[PDB]
RNA sequence: ACCGGCGGACGGCUCAGUAACACGUCGGUAACCUACCCUCGGGAGGGGGAUAACCCCGGGAAACUGGGGCUAAUCCCCCAUAGGCCUGGGGUACUGGAAGGUCCCCAGGCCGAAAGGGAGCCGUAAGGCUCCGCCCGAGGAUGGGCCGGCGGCCGAUUAGGUAGUUGGUGGGGUAACGGCCCACCAAGCCGAAGAUCGGUACGGGCCGUGAGAGCGGGAGCCCGGAGAUGGACACUGAGACACGGGUCC
């Protein structure tokens, strides 16, 4: 699976972006939401990306992604499935007006080979 | 789901056919079958016009009067009966009316725990 | 005693919450008089009103009865036959609105 | 432009359903709710928090929608005090035809406010002086909910109908009374003065016609009711189960 990796330095509000694939990519395909991973064991020349020295042995967490068809993954719903369910508020779902709830499609939790976004933070 | 409206059902024993949709102002709410239990719950509702009303899901105090004025606030053991249903007193259910016993004695409930959120008794003799 | 009604009230006194001259039962509004033909329920009486309509193509008259269901104190506790006066409540059952407040005349 | 406040429940449209407390009229609520408005009596003390807009990177054919950075309020949340509600014991100040009401004193509990904020002058500054505002209590007003007596269609080639059905006792639920709904105890309730069932129909103020008595109609204007492709069901709000808001078939 290929995914487009969407990384946000948390300390300086800069974010840049790339493709990752193959074997590399391979490994990421299982883990949750909100679950550290070393950028080193992942392969990426992190000090090329952003200009700037950066700390050793330095993971990142996943944040947030989008599936292939447009539809975000919302943190607490289990499983790598894509469902339809009525909302209030929360990611997936933006109100405009009082008391306002409407059926949205989201994603779950899980990475899959579907999802083409994967955002990500740095965490020292 | 509840609706307090009206009986479809003339007193000569006819039918009757509804004339409109049942109004938002008519509907009803589950009962609150309040029971014994080692810590005390209640919630809020909101009602019409925007006012409030407290309802007590779990008790394990009460509030005991004698004829002479005073109060005292002890814990609650069990339900003794409860003439308002045959199954009430088994499950320790709490209504206005039911016999429960206490650490000083039995007494008879005289508040609305579902309407009000505290359980009031007076001691028997 | 007096509930505004300005009669004699019942000799004895009872229990019923429901009664006017000895509970919390408040009467306001219409007072009507009538003759019981019916005291099988519990507490429960029908009376029956007869008055005239006029028809006005035939100018002539009609007789026309009204029943009432009361309900029926145990201080008063009137029979079938006999004449009594009735006063409006609250609602009291799904066809109960009227209360018994007086025997006129036992049958 | 965005956050925030008020409004979008009125106004406009149509007459499918409905023979019913739907409508007309006289009464009742001592059995109830009400944002905006009016009068009088009081209050505004101490803390905390995020986030749109904006910057970086985006995803999807579109409808829509993700992560990270930073910020404010008459935005949101706590603590206190005032205040509200329930039950038991006393007292007799108020209104009324009549107090399960209001008022005072003890006692046991539960819930639980607020924005001294904004604008303008005198202010050297200190601080006033108006203007618009925030919260609580008592009453009114406005808009409604609920209840009763009486009044107005056709059919017997439709004669018996009803079993939560009629009433009682104990509860639940509701803004509020009530078989409105439960548990138990009875056998009631309606009917040839037409019940039950079937037909047709929104009701009235009014309109057409006739010497009058009558006979026929009820689209257009006003007052009431109901509906938003058919059938069910919820969120917000003072008020909706909402025509230009949501969910299922
Ligand atoms: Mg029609
Ligand atoms: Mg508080
Ligand atoms: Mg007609
Ligand atoms: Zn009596």
């Amino acid at each position: 699976a290929t995914f487009k990796l969407v990384i946000s330095d948390p300390k300086t509000g800069i974010a840049k972006q790339i493709e990752i694939t193959g074997p590399e990519a391979e490994k990421l395909i299982g883990k949750r939401i909100g679950d550290q991973i070393p950028v080193k064991e992942l392969g990426i020349n992190l000090n090329e990306l952003f200009g700037k020295e950066f700390p050793e042995d330095v993971k990142m967490e996943i944040r947030g992604g989008t599936d292939k068809d447009g539809f975000p993954m919302r943190p607490d719903i289990h499983g790598p499935r894509r469902v339809r369910i009525l909302l209030s508020k929360g990611p997936g779902f933006r109100p405009k007006e009082k008391g306002e709830r409407r059926k949205k499609t989201v994603r779950g939790n899980t990475i899959s080979p579907e999802i083409v976004q994967v955002n990500v933070k740095l965490v020292y | 789901a509840i609706w307090q409206g009206r009986s479809l059902r003339k007193p000569s024993g006819g039918r009757i056919v509804l004339a409109r949709k049942k109004r938002k102002r008519e509907l009803g709410r589950e009962p609150s079958n309040t029971r014994v239990a080692e810590q005390d719950k209640r919630k809020i509702i909101r009602t019409y016009g925007g006012n409030k009303k407290v309802r007590l899901t779990a008790a394990a105090y009460a509030n005991v009067f004698d004829k002479s004025g005073k109060g005292r606030k002890v814990r609650i053991i069990r339900v003794i009966e409860n003439p308002a249903n045959r199954q009430f007193a088994r499950r320790n259910i709490i209504t206005k009316g039911a016999i429960i016993e206490t650490e000083i004695g039995k007494a008879k409930v005289t508040s609305r725990p579902g309407q009000d959120g505290v359980v009031n008794a007076i001691l028997l003799e | 005693r007096d509930i505004g009604l300005r009669i004699q009230p019942p000799a004895e006194k009872c229990d019923d919450p429901k009664c006017p001259w000895h509970g919390h039962l408040k009467i306001h509004g219409r007072v009507f008089e009538g003759i019981v033909v019916s005291d099988k329920p519990r507490k429960t009486v029908t009376v029956e009103r007869q008055y005239y309509h006029y028809l006005k193509k035939y100018e002539r008259y009609e007789l026309r009865r009204s029943r009432i269901h009361a309900h029926n104190p145990p201080c008063i506790n009137a029979k079938v036959g006999d004449r009594v006066l009735i006063a409006e409540t609250r609602p009291l059952s799904k066809t109960k609105h009227f209360v018994v407040v007086a025997v006129l005349e036992r049958a």
